[PDB]
């Protein structure tokens, strides 16, 4: 179909012009909520502390990449610290940094991992993955966090976004290197 | 394709319209929230057009060349006065961008309104189309028009600093003047108008 | 919704499991997609 | 007495993609209203259908008449997300996270030449195993194709179909794969008034029946 | 056979703020009647709304005409629970246990002068980013303000509003915070008959729509 | 609003005088019962004994502070002794101190902690946090307790007030030190 | 009430879980708060 592309109005076509059909599609796997609803490893704690910042997610992982594909987002959160450690503790967004959690929410370990559920605690209606605040581009606020955890020992930290909502899509780039080759190619799983 | 947009005492008539692109919403409905305690007020007098020259589209600029204009920009009119009298402000934008070239010129500019634009890689430029946009293609039109709503993690902004929106015009195909009668460059102008401006938190202007 | 599916249920109350949403007083892209032109500009023959 | 219970081996270990929720610990938090927030998206394919992204032809998004060569081929590339032309597209971006896909694709061509410069183009889908990939419009006319000429409308949209022995194809290419298992798409210029180039911007978007399955985090090096 | 059960890792550890009860061990105890016991309270904010507490101005709860200085400013302080003037108030006392708040506040002014001593006052809410904080009634009149004079009623009550970009503000101040993110409240004396002081007792209470969220035990040093 | 403040009748005002609204408020977090319904660490046992006295709560902790914000109170109680120890035992208010619990309620440890529930056992309708009994002020009775615990080894003791009722509010003072500064300030949780 | 929320329930009987309250023969502060004057003393203008 010819069209006046300048106006930017969407155009989506079948194969019917050429005599074709349309297959039945089931897009369950491209559902945003479903996609982000899994645990992603963000790394290890530091002095047995870790600020819960979704921007800590590895940017080439499925979750890190998708989260960054949106300008704004909202979600609740689940945490799981795996490692040999006794107890993970937590403080909400806006609390002063402490020397010891003592009395704030504390959860004891069970068979080497501590997993628990948290609520969105920011003071904003939604958070952003980018924020052009005083950083004049020429050709992230304190508040953007989900609290902080305190642990008894070093552990691997995993975050899981629950009830996720994304707004204003942003680019998602391929991360494999073509080298000089035209096609990309790798070894895919095959019977040995 | 004659369309006249008007805001207040200002009008704009184009004869090569290609339509308006509404970004992320069909309207900028204002829902007052608890952050203003109900003290915010609309100032319609501010909702009018102001103009700016952005750049000269020339023969040497190649694909990827980018010009941006962060909003809100400096204003020498009513809108700018709001900033001195009030601490908080919110509004959307009605944007018209033009590149006046002859139909005997060639090339193509991409015009888009991108939110929270802190930085842009060169690869990300291939995907600027995920943002509200339109095209300036000489053979077809000399006008682009995008209308976007107020956006942000906060219901209001504390006077500038934070530029929620940045207008971006980038060369897709280079300008050409291979048919003798075209022009050697095209000036690019911007015609913008703030919409639904609500301000709050009054302070003294001057001293 | 999401990637959670227990035919049975959830043991703790809603006010503890999740944060409670509030309102004052909607899938842009679905709508945008829905609106795409999928016809034919001009006349068709044969 | 009390309920007898049998604890099972192999069940219970930490899981990263499990269907259950963690135990709550901090109640009664009511969020700020996010009513009417703009730009919401629900499925990557809705944005993928509506927003075409730029192909790359050695550094530029456009195909062109070009210099010396009586070659009518503007572009001919493997129908593959891993092809270098597809490198900076949202479709290839997303595809790196799924193992398989099925469905149609839409290729868009926007003509950029001056009013008096006229041309006539053609694009064809070349199936796998086709031998000497056609280099001429004449030969390529034997494939599923579309011819169009310049005029009032600058843009033309083409539908790249789905043919394969199987219902789904892979987004990645196995190391031992000499030819494109999915064939190629060739874009040719039948004729042009003026040899001074007229740039055609090429773009790609998901078709109405396109689909991805099997999310994967292909992570690293 | 018996019920197969999967014991999950990460679940079960001791928790200090969990939503479950411990197993009982000593039954059948009936308590003495505590029917009609007076002074019961249910929510800290009910007492916080009804009982204003004293601000501190360098050792005393009152603001005053004062000695030498043609300065009409009786007090100007950061709208912050951590400000030193708020130091001994029930509101700041409670606020140390919550991370965020939202809502209005009420400031009360009780005049203490003799019958023949008359004055006229004014209080304003200065928003953040205001530059030279106004030092004169004249300049301060450009802000949300209230002017009142002495007479039969000794007390005057003012409502400190809530303006911010966000729906909630923090009760604490981050180390790198040069100016008050919430602005200031300035109390000025426009005029006074007699330079011999007339003390104005200042007091603070929660507004009808004030609210605290996120309990925290900020404990220690 | 002007008023005759001398009479002490409450006055609470909106922003309506200035043209304002009123926001919707949800005071779930200032609910007394909810607030005190959590475990607070009171310390370690002594000769493997500890009298259950709520006045043992740390006075600067959320619970210790709030409990002291009332003159009278009533509640049931939950206890949790964490540490490597075999068994925690208990005796009600009014029982003689014993050499061994033997036969009074005993609860064995499970994975390093022993948690159990108790009933208010005092002989009074309510207890007090202060009691001006023979202590003439110039400008706590034996009975005020929840019993006593006996353990097999030293442990950290946690108390949790259930069904709490508070009467006659008392002052709650800030505990941070301004030093000489005007504002207080600390480092709040922020993205690193 | 309080900080306990199990959609399901409680396994042991009430007489064991808690102490039983008794009566012979009421939120002062809520009432006190409710009673506060929130109007305007004197006459209003404009």
């Amino acid at each position: 179909t010819t069209s006046a592309g300048e106006g930017a109005d969407p155009v989506t076509t079948d194969a019917s012009a050429h005599g074709g059909d349309t297959r039945t599609t089931r897009r369950a796997h491209t559902d945003v909520t479903f996609l982000l609803d899994r645990f992603t490893l963000v790394g290890k704690t530091n002095d047995n502390k870790l600020v819960l910042d979704l921007l800590s997610t590895k940017e080439k992982s499925l979750v890190g990449a998708l989260l960054r594909a949106a300008t704004y987002y909202f979600s609740d959160l689940e945490v799981a610290c795996v490692g040999t450690n006794a107890w993970v503790g937590w403080t909400p967004n806006g609390s002063p940094v402490l020397t010891e959690v003592g009395d704030n929410p504390v959860v004891f370990s069970r068979r080497g991992t501590t997993r628990f559920a948290l609520p969105y605690t920011a003071p904003h209606r939604v958070l952003a993955t980018v924020y052009n605040g005083d950083c004049k581009y020429k050709p992230i606020p304190t508040t953007f966090n989900y609290g902080m955890i305190y642990t008894q020992a070093e552990v691997d930290v995993y975050l899981r976004m629950k009830r996720a909502e994304l707004y204003c899509p942003r680019p998602v780039l391929t991360h494999y290197d073509h080298n000089g080759r035209d096609r990309y190619k790798t070894t895919l799983v095959k019977p040995a | 394709r004659i369309v006249t947009t008007s805001h207040g005492t200002t009008t704009s008539t184009t004869q090569s319209s290609v339509g308006v692109t509404y970004g992320y919403a069909l309207t900028d409905k204002f829902l007052p929230g608890p952050n203003t305690n109900g003290l915010e007020t609309r100032v319609e007098q501010a909702e009018r057009f102001f103009k700016h020259k952005l750049f000269d589209w020339t023969l040497d600029q190649q694909f990827g060349t980018t010009y941006v204009l962060e909003l809100p920009t400096d204003h020498k009119g009513i809108y700018g006065q709001l900033v001195d009298s009030h601490a908080y402000i919110r509004n959307g934008w009605d944007v018209q961008v033009s590149a006046t070239a002859t139909q005997f010129n060639g090339g193509c500019l991409l015009v888009a309104m991108v939110p929270e634009l802190c930085k842009l890689d060169d690869r990300e430029k291939y995907q600027l189309t995920l943002f509200p946009h339109q095209f300036l293609n000489p053979r077809t039109n000399t006008t682009a028009h995008i209308q976007v709503p107020y956006l942000g993690v906060d219901r209001h902004d504390q006077g500038t600093r934070h530029k929620a929106w940045t207008l971006v015009v980038m060369v897709l195909a280079p300008y050409t003047n291979d048919q003798t009668i075209g022009s050697t460059k095209a000036e690019v102008y911007v015609n913008i108008a703030p919409t639904n401006v609500y301000v709050a938190g009054e302070k003294p202007v001057k001293q | 919704s999401g990637n959670t599916g227990s035919i049975i249920n959830n043991y703790y109350m809603q006010q503890y499991q999740n944060s409670m949403d509030t309102q004052l007083g909607n899938d842009w892209f679905s709508k945008l997609a829905q609106s795409a032109f999928s016809g034919l500009v001009g006349a068709l023959l044969a | 007495g009390i309920l007898p219970v049998a604890v099972s081996d192999g069940y219970g270990g930490f899981q990263n993609t499990d269907p259950k929720t963690s135990d709550p610990v901090y109640g009664h938090v009511y969020n700020p209203a996010r009513t009417l927030y703009p730009g919401r998206f629900t499925n990557l394919l809705d944005v993928a259908e509506a927003c075409p992204t730029l192909l790359d032809f050695n550094g530029v998004p456009y195909v062109q008449t070009q210099s010396n060569s009586g070659s009518k081929v503007l572009a001919c590339f493997d129908l593959a997300f891993g092809h270098k032309n597809m490198k900076n597209t949202y479709m290839s971006g997303l595809a790196q996270y799924f193992a398989q896909y099925s469905g149609t694709l839409n290729l868009h061509f926007m003509y950029t030449g001056p009013t008096n410069n006229k041309a006539k183009y053609m694009v064809a889908y070349i199936p796998p195993g086709t031998h000497p990939l056609p280099e001429t419009p004449e030969m390529a006319s034997h494939c599923y194709h579309a011819e169009w000429d310049t005029g009032l409308n600058s843009t033309f949209t083409f539908t790249v179909p789905y043919f394969s022995a199987a219902d789904y194809a892979y987004t990645y290419a196995d190391e031992p794969e000499q030819a494109s298992v999915q064939g190629w798409v060739g874009v040719y210029q039948i004729t042009d008034t003026h040899e001074k180039d007229g740039a055609v911007i090429v773009t790609v978007s998901a078709g109405p029946d396109f689909e991805f399955r099997m999310p994967i985090s292909p992570s690293r090096q």
